[PDB]
């Protein structure tokens, strides 16, 4: 696979947004990766609307801002047969009820692709797809106050990952 | 000295623009390949 | 943040 890829260079993108005091992040990981593979599509970068996985993905498992999985997000959106862009259903960081209108969908999906649990398979799917949603573990004060320069925690874990994000390419420093 | 670049949810004022480099062929750390996937269009 |  390539030696650097960043999507951000591609328009693959949307600007960071902010999850809040709400364990929606899940919900921001699957809009991530939908808006990364809807643009591959169609050439067209649209934000998609957290709150309407907030709302409505209950179904398919999740716990709205007490917690869900990216997968059961792609599941709601393939049950559903769509998803609201953000601006007809913006975010507010809460739980409401599920108010999802057809007529504002801009993204859908078939499923979705669980990646081999390997960094080789991780950097393949990056290289050859688009952003992807993953999960990591950012239970400790280094994670939260962050500041730059690689992330690097001696006590980090691979088996209690409690925060969703997406992972838009791969590098190396000099 | 590898990273993934990886896009967070706190804000753009967290971390570097609200992005986070992680150590990348470091066995896995921080389970980042642990329950990766994306969705099929 | 955190919820996954």
């Amino acid at each position: 696979a390539p030696r650097s890829v960043d999507w951000r260079e591609k328009g693959y993108v949307t600007p960071v947004k902010n999850q809040g005091q709400c364990g929606s992040c899940w919900a921001f990981s699957a809009t991530g990766a939908l808006e990364g593979q809807m643009f591959r599509k169609t050439g067209r970068l649209i934000s998609l609307s957290e709150q309407n996985l907030v709302d409505c993905s209950g179904p398919q498992g999740n716990e709205g801002c007490n917690g869900g999985l990216m997968d059961y997000a792609f599941q709601y959106v393939q049950d559903n047969g769509g998803l609201d862009s953000e601006e007809s259903y913006p975010y507010e960081a809460t739980e409401e009820s599920c108010k999802y209108n057809p007529k504002y969908s801009v993204a859908n999906d078939t499923g979705f692709v669980d990646i081999p649990k390997q960094e080789k398979a991780l950097m393949k799917a990056v290289a050859t797809v688009g952003p992807i949603s993953v999960a990591i573990d950012a239970g400790h004060e280094s994670f939260l106050f962050y500041k730059e320069g690689i992330y690097f925690e001696p006590d980090c874990s691979s088996e209690d990952m409690d925060h969703g994000v997406l992972v838009v390419g791969y590098g190396f420093e000099s | 000295n590898k990273y993934w670049l990886v896009k967070n949810s706190w804000g753009e004022e967290w971390g570097m623009g609200g992005y986070v480099k992680m150590a990348k062929d470091r066995r896995n750390h921080c389970g980042i390949a642990s329950a990766a996937s994306y969705p099929t269009v | 943040x955190c919820x996954y």
